[PDB]
RNA sequence: UCCGCUGGUUCCUUCCGAAACAUGUCGCAGCAUGACCUGACUUGAGAUCGUCGGUGGAGUAGAGCACUGAUUGGCGAUUCCGGGGAUCCCUCGCUCGCUUGUCAAACUCCAAACCCCCCGUCAUCCUAGAAAGUCGGAGUCCGGACUGCUGGGGUAAGCUUGUAGUCCGUAAGGGAGACAACCCAGCCCGUGGUUAAGGUCCCCAAGUGUCGACUAAGUGUUAAUACUAAAGGGCGU
RNA sequence: UGGGGCCCCGAAAAUUGACGGGGCUCAAGUCGACCACCGAUACCACGGAGUACCGCAAGGUAAUCUCGUAGGAAGGCGUUG
RNA sequence: CCUGGGGCGGGACGCCCUUGAAAAGAUAUCAAGGGCGCGCAAUGGUUGACUCAAGCGGGUCGGAAACUCGCUGAAGAGUGCAAGAGCAUAAGUCAGCCUGACGUUAUUCAGCAUAGCAGUGGAUGACGAGACGAAAGUCGGCUCUAGCGAACUUUUGAGCCUCCUUGGUGGGGGCCAAAAAUGACAGAAAAGUUACCCCGGGGAUAAUUGAGUCGUUGCCGGCAAGAGUACAUAUCGACCCGGCAGCUUGCUACCUCGAUGUCGGUUCUUUCCAUCCUGGCCGUGCAGCAGCGGCCAAGGGUGAGGUUGUUCGCCUAUUAAA
RNA sequence: GAGUUUGGCGGCCAUAGCGGUAGGGCAACUCCUGUACCCAUCCCGAACACAGCAGAUAAGCCUGCCCGCGUUCCUUACUGUACUGAAGUGUGCGAGCCUUCGGGAACUCUGGAUCGCUGCCAAGCUCA
């Protein structure tokens, strides 16, 4: 599935752009969604290329974010326990896996906000100017937004 | 007036003949020159364009003159065959009160162009090609735009 | 007469020359059936026709041909060869569950005393409803055996075939 | 000045086809349609009655009722709704 | 006295927050009605700022000569309508066809990318009240700028008049030497942490950093920009 | 012979002077890449205030609340009686 | 009233078409091309029969100017008048019969996107009467989009209501429609001057100081056509092309109208170089003297008088140069 | 009950048109024979109308074919070219242009196809 990050602020941005942006759910920079492979929502990020970056996530990436940044309802941070008690799989690891292979989804865990608040990239980012292909951070990544996000631990 | 207050294309074409009214007449008379009944020349260069713009037909007829005079002085009356190709369509107009009705009216003629656009194009034999190099070297010295040669048929004779 | 790509060509029953476009939009325009009378030499020829997107259906459509059966050993291009042909169409249309409709002669002039006011007379005649006047109908001294009494004298046994064929006629449909 | 009539700015949005001139087809003429069915409007020069303004041209409204000959359609303009008389020979359908 | 014209109009916090435009006007320094802002109430289930697919509208960019106007030579004839000097002795332009070379804002046999109506789907909002409706109070009709449209006009202009988006007006804080509208960012208070734009010889926080070449002119050391010199030439490298 | 990079000539203005200044030459300039660090009220964490909506109250939710001129609305302070 | 200040000129002051206008809709300028303030009892309605423009071939002076016959001919014609669109068994041409160029009335659309605004027009209809046609159907003028005006007042048409205690006569008032006009066309009964002027405002708007631009002005460059008895370059330099300065005049309206004191001369100080003399060099169609052309150089010098307010310019005698 | 042929009314409206060529009429259409009657000529039984037997497939109509003009379609190149939506501290003295992601022609070129497809009904027939 898919990984969006925002990397760009709300200022002289199109009506257009912006409002896909608040569809997507993100309202900040550094704020990331996980959201299928299906041509709606690939068409939905092919229109805000230039404001955040993307690309296919793996099980490894996804476990360590929901372990770190996965706030409940009311800014509670969860925990082995929740998952081990609400949903079916035993760790964080394994609903991660059953996540990824689209055999489970986000909304199985009640109460679990979509957005993820990450941190600012340590050791700084390529740049907010140019695209990847370019030399920089905008626009579709491949499998190489793993390094980006686990930069943004 | 001088020849930098019509040469930019900013604005669209104005060309069409029964709206305006009253288009002075143009000076360059013959379009081809030299041999025209010969068709074996192998030997085809040709004067380009480097960029867009609008040449006065004033300006065409003094480089066709001065090509003219060095092909005939050079290569001989009957040993080439020029062309010229752009013909001059547009109009110009010069405004002539201030601002208050400021469209102006019709004082010339000029022929627009595009990067790459063949101008001229001389013919000649194996001997004559450094005159004909020569001869449109100089023509392109009148001419309103940076102008590069190319020599377009038996390229490898020549080189 | 194709020169070039601007020119233009007629529908293909305007090349057959066989079809008024304009006299079809105007019959059109009734929401309610048509009478095709379409005639030839050999015999003439009556159907009832309704339109749809894709052709023109047809209910009825009959053939003068059809006297043979009954008995009309005449002449089929006669005024009364056409009034029997109405007379039949009219009643096999009567009881097949359609009654009505307009009257349409296509590219024929509409003169008094013709075969196709003669097919009308014959519709009109049996009960099959139509909208029309009288003033065109043939007179009956034509119908019966008289538009040949001056060139085949030798033949006038006419009326009474005529009378056998109109009693079979109502004998068969009803 | 310019002219603010009925038929401004309409050179090539009135004009048929090359291998269009001449008489429509008639079977356009006779359709027939029902109480809520998507039509588009396109309008037929060749016509010259019934006609809706042409700023009503390549819209899409939905059968209201019949008055005579003509269908009352309802088209969106910007945020409002207009009613526009039009006989079937300018509409078409939605084809699903 | 009166003015559509000039100056002034006194305490605090909190919630929301514009228009410098259209039509009429003895109208142009004014006013009315509408768009846009705000408060209350009625009703009770959908709405579309966005994506994908389809049924439709194209006549702009580009391209081209098939219509309308122009346009360059060669060839063959108009045994004309025509100008050159008694069988019009014969020259022969305009014109008609085949080939070559150019065009069009009021040309089109063609023909996009944006865009608009509708259907289905996803997505967001919504009974803590969608869409619609009723009533109360206004301000506003001197705008300006940047990026696109070869926008129109003009020799050009930090000129004048349009249009799409976003801004200043009414926008802090960080960086550009200073900079209304340029880049990052849209901001309740206090403390800790990591970054964006941009930078790292000294002024001045952090590199006299790494790899491979170029320049010998103090050229340069100046994102955009109203602040930055051209044609032409050089056996300079 | 053709195609490119940089530089030179072409190149003249009025108070003394503007790469921001000092200065800078295998660079502290130009071109193609790369690494580390600095640097906001942005983003993260903790505590606090207010607001919007709900709830009988206790209290609950807020990534989807906190700029502001003309202007609309709500609650308070003060003077004399 | 508009107005690249006002004036003068004009009307972009009402209506209709094409482009500008950027392929939905909207969109400005004293933007470009323009037109209308009418004509017709047939140039109108319907049915029937036909096909037009232009060429080619033939016929008597029917001349390359006539009418007729055959062929090709989707339109190259005509359709009252601008522009654009429409039209072929026709919306065109001719013949027959006719007057729907009818009385009354309801919505919707545009004028006036979205999104209020007369009168008034155009599309569907409804009632009552007709014309043409076998019928279907067409007809609410002339194929579609221009040819026009509120309230109040007078006049005209059909029938009714009404005038103050009651009834009548004469005379008034009213309802519905038509005609008479406000072109500044959403509708005042309307000429000038002020340097004798007064008041309130404006840099929302001009003289000219400044800033921007450089058409024009001053000064150069590129190519060199040619002249120079031969020789483009001792000397002069065409056509075309490219610039610099802001020292002439224009263009714009960014600052200043609760005031930045105008032209010329006088006095005194300074800056630039694009050099008139003085210093140094190069070429020559440089014998000498003296010239002609160019390069470096801004240290010093650059005056006295007649006319004229003059700057500018003309003239006089000196001077190294004035 | 399936198919063929003929006839009429049609849908898409040149893939259907233009030109050329070889075959067919038994049932059917047509050509084709005349003017008593209804009907007709701005004159003409030309046409329309009526009355219809003769002969004919020379014409209309039907079947087969032709790339010779015009139209429609596919493929090779031109070419992911021209043009263009979004973002850019990318670049030019200037009029301008470049990089990334996403769309994407027109003519012309090599080679092939296109000389219509199709709906309703009736009649003669042809079968089980
Ligand atoms: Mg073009
Ligand atoms: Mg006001
Ligand atoms: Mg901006
Ligand atoms: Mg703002
Ligand atoms: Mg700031
Ligand atoms: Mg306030
Ligand atoms: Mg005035
Ligand atoms: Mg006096
Ligand atoms: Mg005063």
């Amino acid at each position: 599935m898919y990984a969006v990050v925002r990397l760009r602020g709300q200022v002289n941005v199109r009506y257009t752009i912006e409002d896909t942006m608040k569809m997507l759910r993100l309202h900040k920079v550094n704020h990331c969604v996980f959201v299928p492979e299906n041509p709606h929502y690939k068409g939905m990020v092919q229109k805000v290329k230039d404001y955040v970056a993307y690309g296919k996530i793996d099980a490894k990436t996804l476990a360590e974010v929901l372990e770190n940044r996965g706030r409940l309802e009311g800014d509670t941070r969860l925990t082995e326990e929740y998952i081990r008690e609400n949903t079916d799989y035993d760790s964080i690891q394994a609903f991660a896996e059953a996540v990824i292979e689209g055999k489970s989804s986000l909304k199985d865990i009640p109460k679990l906000k979509p957005v993820f608040r990450l941190h600012p990239p340590r050791k700084g980012h390529a740049g907010i100017k140019r695209t990847v292909q370019q030399g920089g951070v905008l626009g579709n990544h491949d499998e190489n937004i793993n390094v980006l996000l686990h930069k943004m631990r | 007036k001088p020849g930098s207050m019509y040469r930019n294309v900013r604005q669209r074409s104005f060309t069409r003949r029964k709206y305006m009214g009253g288009v002075p007449g143009s000076q360059v008379i013959h379009y081809d020159m030299g041999d025209k009944a010969n068709t074996s020349f192998p030997v085809k260069i040709s004067l380009i364009v480097e960029e867009k713009c609008q040449i006065r037909h004033t300006a065409l007829e003094a480089a066709r003159i001065t090509a003219n005079r060095h092909l005939v002085a050079d290569t001989g009356k009957m040993g080439f065959y020029m062309k010229l190709r752009v013909y001059p369509h547009e109009v110009i107009r010069e405004n002539k009160s201030g601002m208050r009705r400021a469209f102006g009216k019709n004082v010339g003629t000029a022929a627009r162009v595009k990067p790459m656009q063949k101008i001229f194009t001389v013919a000649v034999e194996k001997q004559n090609f450094k005159a004909a190099k020569e001869a449109l070297w100089h023509a392109g010295q009148k001419l309103p735009t940076p102008c590069r040669i190319v020599v377009d048929e038996g390229a490898e004779l020549v080189q | 007469m194709a020169t070039g790509p601007r020119y233009k060509v007629p529908f293909r029953r305007r090349r057959e020359g066989r079809t008024n476009y304009h006299l079809r939009l105007k019959l059109l325009l009734s929401r309610q059936d048509r009478v095709v009378v379409r005639k030839s030499s050999r015999n003439v020829q009556i159907q009832l026709i309704a339109p749809t997107p894709d052709g023109d259906i047809t209910y009825s459509s009959a053939v003068s041909n059809e006297l043979a059966k009954y008995g009309y050993t005449g002449a089929t291009g006669n005024t009364t060869a056409a009034y029997l042909t109405g007379l039949l169409f009219g009643l096999k249309s009567l009881q097949k569950g359609y009654e009505g409709g307009i009257l349409d002669i296509g590219l024929q002039a509409s003169s008094a005393g013709s075969r196709v006011y003669a097919a009308l007379k014959g519709v009109v005649d049996s009960g099959f409803e139509i909208p029309c006047s009288p003033e065109v109908f043939p007179p009956d001294e034509r119908i019966r055996g008289e538009h040949i009494a001056g060139y085949r004298e030798e033949s006038s046994d006419l009326p009474e075939q005529f009378e056998a064929t109109k009693e079979k006629i109502f004998a068969e449909f009803s | 000045t310019n002219s603010h009539g009925e038929k401004r700015c309409t050179r090539y949005k009135l004009q048929k086809t090359v291998r269009e001139r001449g008489i429509s087809p008639v079977s356009r003429a006779i359709q027939e349609f029902e109480e809520g069915q998507m039509v588009h409007i396109d309008i037929d020069p060749s016509v010259q009655k019934g006609m809706p303004n042409p700023k009503f041209q390549g819209s899409t409204g939905k059968v209201i009722g019949q008055r005579g000959r003509s269908y009352v359609l309802e088209v969106r303009s910007g945020n409002a709704m207009k009613e526009v008389f039009s006989l079937p020979q300018h509409l078409k359908p939605q084809k699903y």
